DNA sequence: TTACCTCAGTGCCGGGATGTGGCT
DNA sequence: AGCCACATCCCGGCACTCGAAGTCCCCAACTTGGATGATTTCTTCCAGTCCTGGTAA
């Protein structure tokens, strides 16, 4: 016991956050995007279902 | 085992003599009737200096 | 008896605070202020010498004013509800003495607290105490309001309520529903002081409805007269509060001495109660009324214990049998404190 | 740890135990006074508990008694 | 009683089974 | 060399994808010259009182 997504999005109940993967699946590509190495591998088609389903194990661990 | 402390003469006078010639941070202390508890406490007027170092908060 | 003996205070109370609410916080301290003002050259010695001779001064020199500096503390403008409030903790701790050098004089006054418990007369002391909190004679000088309420929560989830506090006296029977929640709080009290591995704690709150810019009066400190003429004669106290900003409140023994006032064993005749000390102190006529001349006092009174634990034994209890003499005793335990050289 | 200190001005006054005279006579004096330094805190304090005996009482019945015991 | 004296991924989940390493 | 305990291991089983348009790319951002003088800044009187020693003649 302010404002920004990756801030108020986790501040809520742990039960929402299995419908935020597509969200951080998205920003996940975006950070590779900004990298000097990712911009070989960001939204390639082939690492789409990995990224993802490893994502949304995690966030169902979370919750 | 009871322990009872004591204020040592030598130590307290020569105290009064080096925060004032170091420049140390201190404050003092009143006696009323300075006569009745001893020769430096009545030397100093019933006002002894103490060191003064509080926390930083 | 023997060279040492004494106990600690097993009643023991915190700061208290006054604020007040907005629509904006709610919590908004209440703050002192400091002024120059202008005196009057009045009393003894200003004018007069030896025993009422004259001195001589000139017809002019009283019309002089005599300036001063002093600190004050008022409620800013439309504010409706002044607030107060303490926290109270209770130990069961005059079941055994602090320290004791006498196995023959432990072992006598365990016995006489003990005696005493079973028989009854810790609710006597608990109905006392009881009153003077819901009472609310600890605001002492604020209590001129147009309407008082007092609230108290506790630790084992109790509540107590009373709706207008300004009517309710030491002596007398109270209002129904009012009556019955002192009897509900004496009981959590009366236990709290005798049994043992009880945790208690309290909170106790109270609202002042007031005057447009009334007056406050928060306790005062004690302190040497300036010689710069720029510093206050007259210095209030105030608390930190956890924002740093300062308050104003009334000290801890200063609410103390207020719970504890309800001596009136005294001289078979009770008038008004007295704060319990061992010779009967009365600041109001800076006299004493257990003078050591009568015989009255504690000290006379800590040497019968072996013939008050005798008839307290012999005694079938649950009657109103129990003398002054034992529960006064029982009441100076309570605000222990240092009986040695006896 | 110390998360608050504020240093209090002034000194307290003693209550008046000590009779003016042992006999005869209906006044009360003040012992006499000192000059001291106090304040208020606000702290926390980690100790490290350590039983002795194999089988340990990691209860609520013990979380009370560690509330009692606090001076 | 008193006087004195100080600066096409991925994620669980059951259940019967293949295979192995230490003792005699 | 023969016998026993315990590790995991892979097939059959189970559950999920998941509704449901896209919102413009790129390059440039100012040079020079000056900031005022002359004059003055208050006077009358006042700055409380009492309580809170130990030790020996």
């Amino acid at each position: 016991g302010s404002g920004g997504l990756e801030l108020e999005l986790i501040t809520q109940p742990k039960k929402m956050l299995p419908e935020l993967m597509l969200q951080v699946a998205g920003r996940f590509h975006l950070e590779l995007q900004n990298h000097s190495a990712g911009r070989r591998f960001a939204f390639h088609p082939a690492l789409m279902a990995p990224i993802k389903s490893q994502i949304l194990w995690l966030l169902r661990q979370l919750a | 085992c009871v322990v009872t402390p004591v204020v040592s003469h030598a130590l307290l006078a020569q105290l009064q003599n080096v925060v004032h010639e170091k420049k140390l941070q201190c404050t003092y202390i009143h006696h009323d009737h300075p006569a009745s508890v001893g020769s430096l406490v009545g030397a100093l007027g019933g006002k002894v200096a103490v060191l003064d170092y509080p926390p930083p908060v | 008896l023997c060279t040492h003996l004494s106990y600690s205070r097993s009643l023991s109370p915190g700061k208290a605070v006054f604020f007040y609410k907005t629509a904006e916080s709610d919590f908004v301290p209440l703050r002192i202020e400091v002024a120059k003002i202008s005196g009057q050259k009045c009393g003894y010695t200003e004018g007069f010498d030896a025993n009422l001779k004259p001195k001589n001064i000139e017809r002019y020199e009283l019309a002089y004013s005599n300036p001063q500096t002093i600190e004050a503390c008022y409620v800013p403008p439309n504010v409706d509800e002044l607030y107060c409030r303490f926290s109270l903790r209770v130990e069961a701790n005059s079941m055994r003495p602090y320290v004791c050098s006498n196995p023959d004089v432990l072992r006598v006054m365990i016995g006489l607290a003990q005696a005493y418990q079973r028989l009854g007369g810790y609710n006597e002391l608990a109905r006392r105490y009881s009153a003077n909190v819901l009472r609310g004679i600890w605001l002492w000088r604020n209590q001129y309001t147009q309407g008082t309420k007092i609230e108290i929560k506790t630790s084992l989830g109790s509540t107590y309520h009373i709706p207008d506090a300004r009517r309710l006296s030491w002596s007398g029977d109270w209002p129904e529903l009012e009556q019955k929640q002192l009897e509900q709080l004496t009981s959590e009290m009366a236990k709290a002081l005798s049994q043992p591995d009880i945790f208690w704690f309290a909170d106790v709150t109270a609202s002042l409805k007031t005057g447009f810019c009334q007056e406050i009066f928060p306790s005062q400190k004690f302190t040497e007269r300036p010689d710069d003429h720029s510093v206050a004669s007259r210095q209030l106290a105030t608390v930190e509060c956890s924002d740093g900003q300062l308050a104003a409140c009334i000290n801890p023994q200063k609410i103390g001495a207020a719970l504890q006032k309800i001596d009136d064993w005294w001289a078979n005749d009770a008038d008004l109660p007295l704060r319990v000390h061992e010779y009967g102190a009365n600041h109001e006529a800076l006299t004493a009324l257990r003078h050591p001349a009568t015989g009255q006092d504690f000290y006379h009174l800590l040497t019968k214990a072996e013939q008050f634990v005798t008839v307290l034994e012999s005694s079938e209890g649950g009657g109103v049998e129990l003398p002054g003499e034992v529960h006064y005793l029982m009441a100076v335990l309570v605000k222990g404190g240092l009986f040695q050289k006896g | 740890y110390l998360g608050r200190y504020s240093l209090v001005t002034g000194k307290h006054l003693p209550e008046p135990s000590k009779s003016a005279d042992p006999k005869s006579v209906s006044a009360i004096r003040r012992p006499g006074l000192l000059d001291g330094r106090y304040c208020d805190l606000g702290m926390d304090l980690i100790i490290e508990v350590h039983i002795p005996t194999g089988g340990s009482l990691p209860f609520t019945t013990c979380l009370d008694l560690l509330r009692v015991a606090l001076p």
